[PDB]
């Protein structure tokens, strides 16, 4: 049997994908507007609990498009839980923090 | 002196050689990187 | 507008999770049924 398998078995090599970036600012601290202009949309959606978008990243050299996962989460500490729900001990390894500081305040 | 002056001819003659060399390198990049993007078995003798 | 009734939850923010939740569960699912079936694109990367 397999051999067919086997052979499928010997893939040559791989692009990065699956990361991961999470947020923080206070409410309405224009982090929405900030993570929408990063792909280039104007705006997206100001909402309540945790919220979710792309960055879509293109690397001429390997010629690839990959769509990395956003992960921006609102205010108020009423939804810490949804952090439980935001991370797992795979993804950790694989993220990337940002923060949001306004200065108007 | 005539070891030296041999050593200096020699390289002297890799001068002209250089530039062909790079060239070389860039085409190469050029086909290795579309291949990649052709996305080709590179072997296992391969060097990359 | 109203903004506050996740705070005013009768229930606390749990009614909310399992939704997410079930988000969740949905797509890792679907690339679950997608990636064996992915699966199949290595048979053009191995030449005869």
């Amino acid at each position: 049997s397999s051999i067919l398998s086997e052979v499928s078995t010997r893939a040559r090599s791989k692009l990065p994908s699956g990361k991961n970036i999470l947020v923080f600012g206070e409410d309405g601290s224009g982090k929405t507007t900030l993570m929408t202009k990063l792909q280039g949309a104007e705006h997206g959606k100001k909402g309540r609990g945790l919220e979710y978008l792309y960055l879509s990243v293109h690397d001429e050299d390997r010629d690839d498009h990959t769509r990395c996962n956003v992960w921006i989460l609102d205010g108020d500490l009423y939804h810490k839980g949804l952090l439980k729900f935001a991370v797992s001990a795979e993804s950790l390894p694989e993220t990337l923090v940002i923060f949001v500081a306004d200065m108007s305040r | 002196t005539s070891d030296a002056v041999t050593f200096i001819t020699y390289v002297q003659s890799l001068k002209r050689k250089i530039k062909q060399f790079e060239k070389q390198v860039e085409l190469y990049r050029n086909g290795q990187r579309l291949l990649e993007k052709q996305r080709f078995q590179f072997p296992p003798s391969w060097l990359y | 507008f109203y903004r506050n009734a996740l705070t005013r939850m009768p229930d606390g923010p749990v009614a909310l999770e399992e939704s997410y939740s079930a988000v969740m569960g949905i797509v890792s699912e679907v690339e679950q049924y997608v990636k064996v079936w992915l699966q199949y694109q290595c048979l053009w990367d191995m030449q005869a």
